[PDB]
């Protein structure tokens, strides 16, 4: 491949060996239950 | 910039000032044609940013000194020459910047940026206890109202001045009585009953409307985020110091390192 167009999160663990783009879009992490 | 970057007066016998707080001489330079010296007296400055830079400095292993700017507040261009903290970039007098500098299409073609530490965009208070939508409403659109809401506060010079005036010119056009001073002045002219709509940064409404005896609200918040863009470091133009310092932020952000600075630095009863 050349490129991913995709909901990619931004870590450490990956800016080591890719080159990303200023975000698009922000989000955090939240908890799913049944109500 | 009043959370971000505190200056004050030094140790009233000593000079030293306190611990976990830099020494900081602004350069008062204002003229050296005709002018001898200007006597830098040494402040200190404290918060957040400076509490990011320390932690930088002992990650990433390097020494500075910060010195206060005296041209302009953060930058736009007069006909071709920048001021302020970007121009200071530009022109190499300084290898690095850090503060309330915001990210765009107009500056980020001529200096170097990092991967953004702080969530900003723009943000709409209003007076007390919604009325307006945002940036779509008729009101703020068309200015032609027998009640015309008027003067959103929109200091001159700024970044968010620059997204009014390229992208609707009607607003720019009719707003002319707007306030000449900070955030500061135009909370209390609001308060006072000059104008009742503040339109201005994020993250510094946010905190100003946090510290406040009962409180003033803004707009709904979670949807008062318009044209989202992050703080950063402003660098030379392709220099060896982005490759390392980029990855140090990110790992704070991974550690919560930074979590904690918005308890201590951040933080408001209403
Ligand atoms: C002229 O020297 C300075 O003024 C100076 C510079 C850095 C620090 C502190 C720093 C803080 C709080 O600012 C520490 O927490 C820290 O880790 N520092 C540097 C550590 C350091 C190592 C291990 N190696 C170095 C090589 C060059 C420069 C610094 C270092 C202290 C003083």
């Amino acid at each position: 491949a050349d490129m991913i167009v995709a909901p990619l999160t931004i870590n450490n663990e990956r800016a080591q060996y890719i080159e990303f783009s200023k975000p698009f879009k922000y989000q955090g992490l939240t908890i799913l239950v049944k109500k | 910039e009043r959370p971000f970057v505190i200056v004050e007066s030094p140790d009233p016998g000593t000079g030293g000032c306190v611990p976990n707080t830099v020494p900081c001489r602004r350069q008062s330079n204002h003229t050296f044609s005709s002018g001898d010296v200007a006597p830098y007296t040494k402040l200190c400055c404290k918060g957040f940013c400076i509490d990011i830079l320390k932690k930088l400095a002992r990650v990433v292993k390097f020494s500075y000194d910060l010195y206060l700017v005296t041209n302009g507040k953060h930058g736009k261009r007069v006909r071709g020459v920048w001021n302020g903290m970007i121009g200071e970039v530009y022109y190499k007098r300084a290898d690095m910047a850090i503060g309330s500098l915001t990210i765009n299409e107009e500056r980020s073609e001529i200096v170097d940026f990092s991967v953004p530490f702080v969530e900003t965009g723009i943000s709409v208070m209003v007076a007390r206890s919604d009325t307006v939508s945002g940036l779509s409403d008729k009101k703020f659109q068309r200015p032609q109202d027998q009640y015309p809401p008027f003067r959103f506060g929109t200091v001159p010079n700024g970044s968010t001045e620059r997204n009014i005036r390229s992208n609707y010119r009607d607003m720019h056009t009719h707003m002319v009585k707007f306030n000449q001073r900070s955030v500061e002045d135009a909370l209390t002219s609001l308060k006072m009953g000059k104008l009742d709509a503040f339109i201005y940064d994020a993250a510094v409404l946010n905190y100003m409307a946090g510290k406040d005896e009962g409180c003033k609200l803004v707009t709904i918040g979670s949807g008062k985020v318009f044209a989202t863009t992050g703080y950063g470091i402003a660098m030379q133009k392709d220099s060896h110091w982005k490759r390392a310092i980029d990855l140090a932020l990110l790992q704070f952000l991974g550690d919560g390192e930074t979590q904690k600075l918005e308890t201590v630095w951040l933080s408001g009863i209403c």
